[PDB]
């Protein structure tokens, strides 16, 4: 019900988090792969 | 209430795509650089 789906926004809020976190880890990597 | 909560879950789940898309480009352009 309600409540089932307010676990879903946390589970994908985290998740998305998540991502951001290894997206700006990746753009890092690259730009010093790059050199 | 559960109209707002399906609503933030397709915003969500939206933003992860192509959070998921840019990250496995990203892993990708690192496996060229890092070769």
């Amino acid at each position: 019900k309600v409540k089932q789906l307010k676990a879903k926004v946390e589970e994908l809020k985290s998740k998305l988090w998540h991502l951001k976190n290894k997206v700006a880890r990746l753009k890092k990597k690259n730009a010093e792969c790059k050199a | 209430e559960v109209k707002q909560l399906e609503a933030e879950v397709e915003e969500l789940e939206s933003e992860i795509w192509h959070l998921e898309n840019e990250v496995a480009r990203l892993e990708k352009e690192n496996a060229e650089c890092e070769a």
